[PDB]
């Protein structure tokens, strides 16, 4: 079916430009307009503009025209959004979206691209075990986890057993530490009897540092 | 530009009950009004277009009505998985503009947290820092008070909390509280304790360990 695949998260220094992308598949790319939408804390959802690949026509929200530029590569089925002279107010999730030819409303959305504008350097996470013990058992269930510490920028993704374990998993929202680095934990509750038969591995991926780390969490 | 005003900002509703969300436009927008649902960590999802038409595959419990400036989104019988921020959006005048969102929160019975404590790993101590993690699992309501004691001394200014979004199936929350100490300070003390106060508990619950 119709899919909009966006490029990964980006850390950008203030005053530097960034170009993010959106690849469409599952339809005739040239025939359909693509829209860009910003989502931030301060201003919620805001429409940035629309590009029509078939004609090359572009239209901008007047608020965004100065700093945003839309382009497309029809051969690679990819639309691009360039954002210039970034400031902290530009830190946001940016979506591309299709309309349903019934006006400017959006039936298919990309997964979003997180842009962080900051002077702080990229740092990949340190991943430590939260080992199950008797101090983390409750009847026939034990809690265990991974501490994903000291990284920048957001986001990280965490899975368990390469996605084979999803039930009972809680991955906490990251918190910004006094150091200016993010930290989070991901935890899971499992049968205490499985602790000797099934191994538990957390898979921690931090795209801005191009790191993937797998940590086996065992009773200490 | 056309300003879209959503009310309420927040609502708390029990499963099976009705949700009514209103969107008001700064000028007439005909029937050019759309409603989206946005669940945590996801892109918005189209539910209602042309003010009152259900988009493809959208359940019958979701409806929209209105014309002009005053619009209504309804969940007739809300389900636990319907927790989300709902947005209205006009596409009558350029630029298309969105309302500020309504966050739909689920009410359920009180559930006490299960509390677990985690010492720092030996691997971490090598770095000169120790993190102690206190986990409160699967509780309701979100309101909770968590305190740290180190050799019975109350800690202040060296811990941070994180809370999950409400679970889409059981409507509960989980919370972490993380205490950050230098390795030196961690090694100077013996008893590490996390104290949890919650409505589902008759008195506070403490989980602790002894270093070593």
């Amino acid at each position: 079916q119709v899919q909009l695949q966006q490029s990964g998260p980006e850390l950008v220094r203030p005053g530097v430009s960034v170009k993010i992308s959106c690849k469409g598949s599952g339809y005739t790319f040239i025939d359909e307009a693509l829209h860009w939408v910003k989502q931030s804390h301060a201003e919620s959802l805001e429409w940035i503009g629309v590009i029509r690949p078939y004609s090359g026509e572009t239209n901008y929200n007047q608020k965004f025209k100065d700093k945003a530029t839309m382009t497309v590569d029809i051969s690679s089925s990819t639309a691009y959004l360039e954002l210039a002279r970034l400031t902290s107010e530009d830190s946001a999730i940016y979506y591309c979206a299709r309309d349903w030819e019934r006006g400017d409303f959006f039936d298919y959305w990309g997964q979003g691209t997180l842009v962080t504008v900051s002077s702080a350097s990229t740092k990949g996470p340190s991943v430590f075990p939260l080992a199950p013990s008797s101090k983390s058992t409750s009847g026939g269930t034990a809690a265990l986890g991974c501490l994903v510490k000291d990284y920048f920028p957001e986001p990280v993704t965490v899975s368990w057993n390469s996605g084979a374990l999803t039930s009972g998993v809680h991955t906490f929202p990251a918190v910004l530490q006094s150091s200016g680095l993010y930290s989070l934990s991901s935890v899971v509750t499992v049968p205490s009897s499985s602790l000797g038969t099934q191994t538990y591995i957390c898979n921690v991926n931090h795209k801005p540092s191009n790191t993937k780390v797998d940590k086996k969490v065992e009773p200490k | 530009d056309i300003v879209m005003t959503q009310t309420p900002k927040f609502l708390l509703v029990s499963a099976g009950d009705k949700v009514t969300i209103t969107c008001k436009a700064s000028q007439s927008v005909s029937n050019d009004l759309t409603w989206y649902q946005q669940k945590p960590g996801q892109s918005p999802k189209l539910l209602i277009y042309y003010a009152s038409n259900r988009y493809t595959g959208v359940p019958d419990r979701f409806t929209g009505s209105g014309y002009g400036t005053d619009f209504t989104f309804t969940i007739s019988t809300v389900q636990a998985e319907d927790l989300a921020v709902y947005f209205c959006q006009q596409d009558y005048g350029s630029p298309p503009t969105f309302g500020g969102g309504t966050k739909v929160e689920i009410k359920r019975t009180v559930a006490a947290p299960s509390v677990f404590i985690f010492p720092p790993s030996d691997e971490q101590l090598k770095s000169g820092t120790a993190s102690v993690v206190c986990l409160l699992n699967n509780f309701y309501p979100r309101e909770a008070k968590v305190q740290w004691k180190v050799d019975n001394a109350l800690q202040s200014g060296n811990s941070q909390e994180s809370v999950t979004e409400q679970d889409s199936k059981d409507s509960t929350y989980s919370l972490s509280s993380t205490l950050t100490l230098s390795k030196a300070d961690y090694e100077k003390h013996k008893v590490y304790a996390c104290e949890v106060t919650h409505q589902g508990l008759s008195s506070p619950v403490t989980k602790s360990f002894n270093r070593g």
